[PDB]
């Protein structure tokens, strides 16, 4: 009946689960750059720059 | 390596460049090393006629 006993193992797989997340949706950042994607900086852009 | 280019196309001599002659004429290698020298023979390479 009583949920919230078993805090420390959803807390570890959560732990991990937002760790996995978070570098996942790192890709979608910019850094700085122009874009976040590859392919497009790739084919509007020339070769030395 | 020596030849002539018309006046505009002279920062085409470059690597990574894109260009006419730069890619039907004579390309050069991206990691290239070494130098460029360019200077004007109008008084001699241009003729009144052409």
């Amino acid at each position: 009946s009583t949920a919230s006993a078993l805090g420390k193992l959803q807390d570890v797989v959560n732990q991990n689960a937002q760790a996995l997340n978070t570098l996942v949706k790192q890709l979608s950042s910019n850094f700085g750059a122009i874009s976040s994607v590859l392919n497009d900086i790739l084919s509007r852009l020339d070769k030395v720059e | 390596d020596s030849f002539v280019i018309r006046g505009d196309e002279v920062r085409q001599i470059a690597p990574g460049q894109t260009g006419n002659i730069a890619d039907y004429n004579y390309k050069l290698p991206d990691d290239f090393t070494g130098c460029v020298i360019a200077w004007n023979s109008n008084n001699l390479d241009s003729k009144v006629g052409g």
